[PDB]
């Protein structure tokens, strides 16, 4: 059994409306985590148990280089909490926010390694359904970490269908905004938005209101910036595609489609799955506690069954 | 610029 006092709690890492991420330190091993701390009352009240069970699931039966993966969870009285390993470069969010652009080479190492990712979670039978730059950390040697597994569907294969009306309002696929069911091509879609914000420096879509946003996502025809490249333009016109039958990706060969795509030729798959590339930017952190790479907004913030039957781990690693 | 930005759940 794992308990709350096994861990000193250092700093604040991030903070939702439903959930905070705070850099702990397990006290017998000196080792340092990410511990999400959700509240049991704010998610029986809202109906979201199905969602936070399948979170703990994806994270328990998942292992790859590019997914963060879990080391515990456990649940108290009124908490739930995953152990999560420590993303120690921060969000892709905090870097292109900073740089505003990157080169379409950046992009390209960052986007080898989310499709690498994609592509296994796709072959667990799990679609994401929330790609974003928040959600896309970067660990200490610079490659990717996929965080927040909160909206995973589990059990669909080949062309299952899911009914969830989710994701976050700026990255949501044109069918997601349409009524009735939809597929795992979703996340191809998130993959463009975020490859779009990588290489243009702005979402492809955007208004403060989301009905406007919405009617932009559906009705909206992309557009490029007059020097990207002919492969990053095929590429985003392909990943944004909004039927997502035609959509690059949302084929039968899902991932294999998006890899075999003139932009990723000079990708080596077996190379990016294996951590054999050398990363274009490597966190520049002193120490383990260093939270350079997170916004001030939230490091500077001090910090004072049968329900859940599926939801305690304890890791073999 | 750009805003932090949350997801949903219906
Ligand atoms: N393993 C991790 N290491 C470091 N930081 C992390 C880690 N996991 C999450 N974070 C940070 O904490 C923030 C919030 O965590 P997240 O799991 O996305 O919460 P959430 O409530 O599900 N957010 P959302 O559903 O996107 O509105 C992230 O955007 C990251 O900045
Ligand atoms: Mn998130
Ligand atoms: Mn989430």
């Amino acid at each position: 059994k794992v308990t709350m006092n096994d861990f000193d709690y250092l700093k604040l890492l991030g903070k939702g409306t439903f959930g905070k991420v705070i850099l702990v330190r397990e006290k017998a091993t000196g080792r340092y985590y990410a511990m999400k701390i959700l509240r049991k009352e704010v998610i029986i009240a809202k109906d979201e148990v199905a969602h936070t069970v399948t979170e703990s699931r994806v994270l328990q039966n998942t292992r790859h280089p590019f997914l963060t993966a879990l080391k515990y969870a456990f649940q108290t009285h009124d908490r739930l909490c995953f152990v999560m390993e420590y993303a120690n470069g921060g969000e892709l969010f905090f870097h292109l926010s900073r740089e505003r652009v990157f080169t379409e080479e950046r992009a390209r190492f960052y986007g080898a390694e989310i499709v690498s990712a994609l592509e296994y979670l796709h072959s667990r039978d799990v679609v994401y359904r929330d790609i974003k730059l928040e959600n896309l950390m970067l660990d200490k040697d610079g490659h990717i970490k996929i965080t927040d597994f909160g909206l995973c569907k589990e059990g669909i294969s080949d062309g299952a269908t899911m009914k969830t009306f989710c994701g976050t309002p700026e990255y949501l696929a044109p069918e997601v905004l349409e009524d009735n069911d939809y597929g795992r091509a979703v996340d191809w879609w998130g993959l463009g938005v975020v490859m779009y914000e990588m290489m243009c420096g702005r979402l492809p879509f955007y208004n403060q209101d989301h009905e406007r946003l919405f009617e932009l996502i559906l009705m909206e025809e992309i557009r490029f910036p007059r020097t990207l490249s002919p492969e990053a333009k095929s590429l985003l016109a392909g990943l944004l595609k909004k039927d997502p039958k035609q959509r690059l990706g949302g084929g039968p060969s899902d991932a294999k489609e998006v890899m075999e795509h003139r932009f990723f030729l000079s990708i080596n798959w077996q190379d990016v799955v294996q951590k054999k590339l050398l990363p274009p930017f490597k966190p520049q952190v002193t120490s383990e506690v260093d939270t350079r790479y997170f916004d001030d907004e939230f490091t500077a913030q001090s910090i004072t069954q049968e329900m859940f039957e599926d939801f305690d781990y304890i890791a073999d690693w | 610029g750009r805003p932090r930005t949350t997801s949903f759940a219906e």
